C-alpha cells in the first residue's frame, strides 16, 4: 500500500543542461507528491507540493522555470532541473502522500536521486 | 486574508505549451489541442482579449489553471484553464525582459528570472511570471511587510501598465498580449 | 549478382520503426489517411490492399505500428510529417504485455530469441507481425547478413488453424496484405533460415 | 566546425527502467547521426547509424525496440535502453557528420556517456 520510486539514482550532467528525475508510485489514490532537496553539508527542504490535477505550488527560493514540476500520469511525476549550475549538485527526493487526513497523515519517501552538475 | 490564496496562486506552476490546435473558439472560451494531446478548455471574460484564433490555427499557451484538471481513459488529461493564448511568433534567441526589482526602497537582485522566445505574451501570463519572479524570491506573500506594493511595464514607446500587487490580476478587464520585445523596462516594489 | 534484392531487405528490416499510440484520424479518403500523431506529429499512411482497408473516420483513435515508404519532412506550421504504409490498427489493449510465441531455426537448429519484445496491443496488422518478426531475425539471427541466411519462411498460426505465412526471401506483400489479427489468439510463430 | 555534446555524462540507474541518452549539434547539417556502445575490455562498436527523417539503422546484435532511436531534428538524436538490465552497463557515444562524405568523410564524436544499470 503506496511504495514510491525514483529514477534515475544517480545523474551527472554538464553546466547550463537540463536534467529529468523522476518519482513513480504504483498504487493507488495518492493526492499529493512533494519534492525535496538536501544540499551537501545541509538540510533536506521542501521545494515543492504537487497536487493531483494542479501545477505544484513552489516553496520560498524555488522557481518553477528552474525545477520544473510535470505531474504527467496520475503515477509519473517528473522534475527537470533546467540551466545546471554547480550549484544545483544534490540530493534530490520525493514522497507521496494517502488521503484525505490533512495533517496527521503518512508521507511515503522516494530512494532519492543524486544530481551531480560539472 | 486573502493573501494566502494570492501566494498559492503566484508561488505556483502554470502550462506552457507550444504550437497547440485550436478546435473551438468562442466568445470567452476556446477549446484547445496540445501536443500531448491533452484538451485545454481556456477561458477569456475579458471583452478586451477573445483571441481570434479560428479552428486549426496554432497557438501558444502560457495559462494558469482555474481548477483541477481531469481524469483519464485514454490517458487523455482535460485541463481547465484561464487567457494566456498567444500566436506562436518566436524570437529568433531568447531575451531577458527587463526587470527591476525594490523592496523595500533597496534594490533585490534577480535569481531564476527566465529568459522568454516568444514575439507575443499576454499581459495575464506577464504578470504571473512578475509575481512568481517577487512570490519566490523576493518575500511577495510571505512576510508580513510583503503583500502589496506594484509592477509597472513601460513600452518603447512611452506606455505603460501597472499592476497593483495586493490584487488578483483583474482577468475580466484584460487586453490582448503585447510584443514583448517592445518592452523596455519593467519595475517592480514590494514597499 | 549485383542488383541485390537484399542489403534493400536488410535496410528495411534492420531498421526502426514507427510507434504511435492514440494518434486521431484527421481524415480517410482515397486509400490513405491522415494522421495526427501525440508528439506533434503527423503521417500520411496508404493502404494498398483490398483486403486491409482501415474503416476509421475522422476523429477516431488509432494505434500506428509503422514503417516509413521514404524520407519524413519537417513543415510550418512547424511539424514533422511521416509517409508510412499500413500498420494502423484500433487502440484496445491488452491488461498486461503478452510475448508471442516466436520458435527460430538457424542451420535446423533451434536458434534462442533476443529483445523479442512483448506486445499490449489486442490487434497487430499482418505488415507489423512481418517486420517484427523479421527485425528479431535480421538482428539477432544472421537473416540477410551472409549468404547462409538469405531465405527462410515465417509462419504465424492461429487458434482455429487458419494460418499466415511468408518468404523472407521476398519482401512482405503489401498489395494483398490481410486484415489485422488478435494477437492473443496467435497459437504458434515459427521462422526458419535456409 | 560541429563541436557533438551528449548529455548525461553519465547516469546509474536500476534495472527494468529506460534511460535517454542525447546528442546535441549546434550547427546546422548534419544529416548522420552514428551511435555507438562500448562494453567493459572491448572495442567501441557501432550499434546504429541514423539518417535523418529515416528511422536508424541498426547493426547485427541491436534491436529497435532494446535501443529506440529518435532523430527528428539535426541538433538532436536520442538513445533510449529500455529494459535496462546490468549487462547494458557500458560507454554510449554519438558521433556526427555533415555534407557530403560518405566514406573517408569526417567523423565528429560526442564526449560519450557512462550508463550503469544496477
Amino acid at each position: 500500500g503506496a511504495v514510491v520510486s525514483q529514477h534515475p539514482s544517480m545523474v551527472i550532467v554538464k553546466s547550463g543542461t537540463s536534467v529529468k528525475i523522476e518519482c513513480r508510485s504504483l498504487d493507488t489514490n495518492i493526492h499529493t507528491m512533494f519534492w525535496y532537496r538536501q544540499f551537501p553539508k545541509q538540510s533536506l527542504m521542501l521545494m515543492a507540493t504537487s497536487h493531483q490535477g494542479f501545477n505544484a505550488i513552489y516553496e520560498q527560493g524555488v522557481v518553477k522555470d528552474k525545477f520544473l514540476i510535470n505531474h504527467a500520469s496520475p503515477t509519473l511525476s517528473t522534475l527537470t532541473v533546467t540551466s545546471a549550475h554547480p550549484e544545483d549538485s544534490g540530493f534530490y527526493v520525493c514522497s507521496a502522500l494517502a488521503g484525505s487526513g490533512s495533517s496527521t497523515d503518512t508521507q511515503y519517501f522516494g530512494p532519492g536521486t543524486q544530481l551531480t552538475v560539472l | 486574508d486573502n493573501i494566502k490564496d494570492l501566494l498559492d496562486w503566484y508561488s505556483s506552476g502554470s502550462d506552457t505549451f507550444t504550437n497547440s490546435e485550436v478546435l473551438d473558439n468562442s466568445l470567452g472560451s476556446m477549446r484547445i489541442k496540445n501536443t500531448d494531446g491533452s484538451i485545454s478548455l481556456i477561458i477569456f471574460p475579458s471583452p478586451y482579449y477573445s483571441p481570434a484564433f479560428t479552428k486549426g490555427e496554432k497557438v501558444d499557451l502560457n495559462t494558469k489553471r482555474t481548477k483541477k484538471s481531469q481524469h483519464t481513459s485514454e490517458g487523455t488529461y482535460i485541463h481547465f484553464q484561464i487567457s494566456g493564448v498567444t500566436n506562436t511568433e518566436k524570437l529568433p534567441t531568447p531575451i531577458e525582459l527587463p526587470l527591476k526589482v525594490k523592496v523595500h526602497g533597496k534594490d533585490s537582485p534577480l535569481k531564476y528570472w527566465p529568459k522568454f522566445d516568444k514575439k507575443q505574451l499576454a499581459i495575464s501570463t506577464l504578470d504571473f511570471e512578475i509575481r512568481h519572479q517577487l512570490t519566490q524570491i523576493h518575500g511577495l506573500y510571505r512576510s508580513s511587510d510583503k503583500t502589496g506594493g506594484y509592477w509597472k511595464i513601460t513600452m518603447n514607446d512611452g506606455s505603460t501598465y501597472q499592476s497593483d500587487l495586493s490584487k488578483k490580476f483583474e482577468y475580466n478587464t484584460e487586453k490582448p498580449p503585447i510584443n514583448i520585445d517592445e518592452i523596455k523596462t519593467i519595475e517592480a516594489e514590494i514597499n
